[PDB]
DNA sequence: TTTTTTTTT
C-alpha cells in the first residue's frame, strides 16, 4: 500500500513513509496530547495526527512502519491515524526517497 | 532488549533478537551448574555441528557485552571453546560497530571495549581491523563525554599495547590520522587537556619512530599537521620536517614528495562515522537535484548545528572530493552533484577561519596537482561549485577566486612556484576534460567584484 | 493498561 492509495473509511492500512515535518501538540478536552506529523512516499505525502507519547518520540527524516491504520477526514482533510490493534514503528532514517506532492491531506 | 537503547517506537533490532537467542541458548546450560560442569555442557553442544558452534560462541559474546560479573569467565569459555579464532565474534563486533553503536548501551560500550582489549593481548587474528572499526565510531566535532570517553578509552588501549600496534602499517596510520584530527577538538576544559597531551604524545611517539609508515597517508597528512603545528611537540617535529627529514627517514627526503603523493581513501573516510557516510552517500546517489533541502537541514540539525562541530566539516568536504566518485550515469542525471553538497557546507561556517580551513580542504588536491598521477574528480567539486556559483550567489564565486590566487604563495611560501604549478596543472585539465569548456566567461563576469575582476584578469592571462 | 474509523469555539 501507498500513500496515495489511503481514501476516507479505509482501514487495516499497511505502509511505510519518512516524517518531513512534525507540527505543535494540541490539547484534547479529556487530557490527550495531538500532533499532526506530515509524512511521504514516491507517490505523495499525507498528515497522520499521532497521539500520545509516541507524538513526542516522532522526529523528522525518521522513516516509520504503520500497521492496521485507518484514514478519515478532519476539517476537511484526508488525515491518516494508527487503528486499534495497530502501531508505528520508526525502522529506519534519513535514507528514503519521497515526493511532497500530491498532498493528499490539501483539503 | 539487553543490547540496544529503545524507545517505544523503535522496531524490534533483528540482530539483538538473535544475540539475545543465543545468550539464552548458553544459559540454558550455564546457569545453576559448575563451571567445570558448564563447560561440558558447552564443549560437548558445539560439536553438534556449526551452527551449534556459532550460537554458542554468540552467546558467550553477548553475555559479555551484558553481564560484566560474568564477562572474565565468558571469555576464558570463548576462547576455550572456539574453532575459528574468533572470527564470527570479530565480524559480529564489526557489524555492531558499523550499524549499531549509537544505539548501544552504556554497560555494552563499556563491556566492549573491554572485550577488544582483552582481544588485542590474545594476538587475535584481525583485532587490529577492530580498532580501525572503532576509531571510526569517534566522531569528528563531538566533545560529548561518550565520545570523548571513546576516543580516551581506545588511545588507552593502543598505549598500553604499543608493541602489538607496532605489527600493524596500516593501524599505525590509521591511528595517527586517527588521533591527529581528534587534537583539534580537545581544548576547553582541563579534562580535554589531559587527554589532548596523552594524544600528542601518542602521535609523536609514532610518526618518529615509524614515520614511513605514516606517509602511507598521503598529502592529507600535511593538512593535519599543520592544523597542530603551534604545539610544542609538533614545532619540534616541524624543525625536524623542514630542517632534517633524515632524522625521521633516511628514505624521506622532504615535504614535497609528502605533498606530491595522493591520499589514500581510506583515511579520508575512517574520519566519518557509519550514520554520516551513510547519509552523504544517499545524498550524492538518490537525492534529486531541487529536492535536497530537508536532508541538508536533518543532516545539519544531527552533525553541524554546535560550534565544537566546525571542524567535522572540512573531514565531509576531504571526503565529497576525495571518496565519493560518482558514475558516469550519476554524473548525467538529475541527481544532487557533489557540487551542490560542497556549495551547502560552505555556507555553513560560522567564522572566517572554520571558512579558511573549509576553503583549503576543497582545494587541497589543487595544489600539486598532477594529470597523471591525481584523479581529476578530486579537483571538480571547487571548480564547479564556482562556476554555478556565478550568478546565484557570486559571493561564493568570488571569494573561492580569491581563496584560489591566495593560497599559491600562502600555503607554504617556500613552494609557491609548485603550487602555482599545480593551480595551473588542474586548471588546465578541467578544460582538457571538459569539466568546464572554458574558462574566460569567469574571469570578466560583470556580476563580479570592481578589485577581483581585475585580480582575475591578471594572474592568468591564458584566460581572457 | 495499548489510547485509536479519537480531536470543545
Amino acid at each position: 500500500t501507498f500513500v496515495k492509495d489511503i481514501k476516507p473509511g479505509l482501514k487495516n492500512l499497511n505502509l511505510i513513509f519518512i516524517v518531513l515535518e512534525t507540527g505543535r501538540v494540541t490539547k484534547t478536552k479529556d487530557g490527550h496530547e495531538v500532533r499532526t506529523c506530515k509524512v511521504a512516499d514516491k507517490t505523495g505525502s499525507i498528515n497522520i495526527s499521532v497521539w500520545d507519547d509516541v507524538g513526542n518520540l516522532i522526529q523528522p527524516g525518521d522513516i516509520i512502519r504503520l500497521t492496521k491504520g485507518y484514514a478519515s477526514v478532519f476539517k476537511g482533510c484526508l488525515t491518516l491515524y494508527t487503528g486499534r490493534g495497530g502501531d508505528l514503528q520508526k525502522i529506519g532514517e534519513f535514507c528514503m526517497v519521497y515526493s511532497e506532492v500530491p498532498n493528499f491531506s490539501e483539503p | 532488549g539487553r543490547l540496544l537503547l529503545s524507545t517505544s517506537l523503535d522496531a524490534k533490532d533483528e540482530l539483538e533478537e538473535r544475540l539475545e537467542r543465543c545468550m539464552s541458548i548458553v544459559t540454558s546450560m550455564t546457569a545453576g551448574v559448575s563451571e567445570r560442569e558448564a563447560n561440558d555442557a558447552l564443549n560437548a553442544y558445539v560439536c553438534k555441528g556449526l551452527p551449534q558452534h556459532e550460537e554458542i560462541c554468540l552467546g558467550l559474546f553477548t553475555l559479555i557485552l551484558t553481564e560484566p560479573a560474568q564477562a572474565q569467565k565468558c571469555y576464558r569459555d570463548l576462547a576455550l571453546v572456539s574453532r575459528d579464532g574468533m572470527n564470527i565474534v570479530l565480524n559480529k563486533i564489526n557489524q555492531i560497530l558499523m550499524e549499531k553503536y549509537l544505539k548501544l548501551q552504556d554497560t555494552c560500550r563499556t563491556q566492549l571495549v573491554w572485550l577488544v582489549r582483552e582481544l588485542v593481548k590474545s594476538g587475535v587474528l584481525g583485532a587490529d581491523g577492530v580498532c580501525m572499526t572503532f576509531m571510526k565510531q569517534i566522531a569528528g566535532g563531538d566533545v560529548t563525554a561518550k565520545n570523548i570517553w571513546l576516543a580516551e578509552s581506545v588511545l588507552d588501549i593502543l598505549t598500553e599495547q604499543r608493541e602489538w600496534v607496532l605489527k600493524s602499517s596500516i593501524l599505525i596510520a590509521m591511528a595517527v590520522y586517527t588521533y591527529l584530527r581528534l587534537i583539534v577538538d580537545h581544548h576547553g576544559t582541563a579534562q580535554l587537556q589531559a587527554l589532548r597531551q596523552k594524544e600528542v604524545d601518542f602521535c609523536i611517539s609514532l610518526l618518529r619512530e615509524r614515520f614511513m609508515e605514516c606517509l602511507m597517508i598521503g598529502r592529507d597528512l600535511v593538512r593535519l599537521l599543520q592544523n597542530v603545528a603551534r604545539i610544542p611537540e609538533f614545532e619540534l617535529l616541524w624543525k625536524d620536517i623542514i630542517h632534517n627529514p633524515q632524522a625521521l627517514s633516511p628514505q624521506f627526503t622532504g615535504i614535497l614528495q609528502l605533498l606530491q603523493s595522493r591520499t589514500s581513501r581510506k583515511f579520508l573516510a575512517c574520519r566519518l562515522t557509519p550514520d554520516m557516510e551513510t547519509k552523504l552517500l544517499f545524498m550524492t546517489s538518490r537525492v534529486r537535484f531541487g529536492q535536497q533541502k530537508r536532508y541538508q537541514d536533518w543532516f545539519q540539525r544531527q552533525y553541524l548545528s554546535t560550534p565544537d562541530s566546525q571542524s567535522l566539516r572540512c573531514d565531509l568536504i576531504r571526503y565529497i572530493c576525495g571518496v565519493v566518485h560518482p558514475s558516469n550515469e550519476v554524473l548525467s542525471s538529475d541527481i544532487l552533484p557533489r557540487w551542490a553538497i560542497i556549495g551547502w557546507l560552505l555556507t555553513t561556517c560560522t567564522s572566517n577561519v572554520a571558512a579558511s580551513n573549509a576553503k583549503l580542504a576543497l582545494f587541497y588536491d589543487w595544489l600539486f596537482f598532477s594529470p597523471d598521477k591525481d584523479s581529476i574528480m578530486n579537483i571538480e567539486p571547487a571548480i564547479l561549485v564556482m562556476h554555478h556559483s556565478m550568478k546565484p550567489h557570486p559571493a561564493i564565486t568570488a571569494t573561492l577566486l580569491d581563496f584560489m590566487c591566495r593560497i599559491i604563495p600562502n600555503f607554504y611560501p617556500p613552494l609557491e612556484g609548485h603550487v602555482r604549478q599545480g593551480v595551473f596543472s588542474s586548471l588546465n585539465h578541467i578544460v582538457e576534460k571538459r569539466v568546464l569548456a572554458h574558462l574566460a566567461p569567469l574571469f570578466d563576469n560583470p556580476k563580479l567584484d570592481k578589485e577581483l575582476r581585475a585580480m582575475l584578469r591578471e594572474k592568468f592571462p591564458e584566460f581572457c
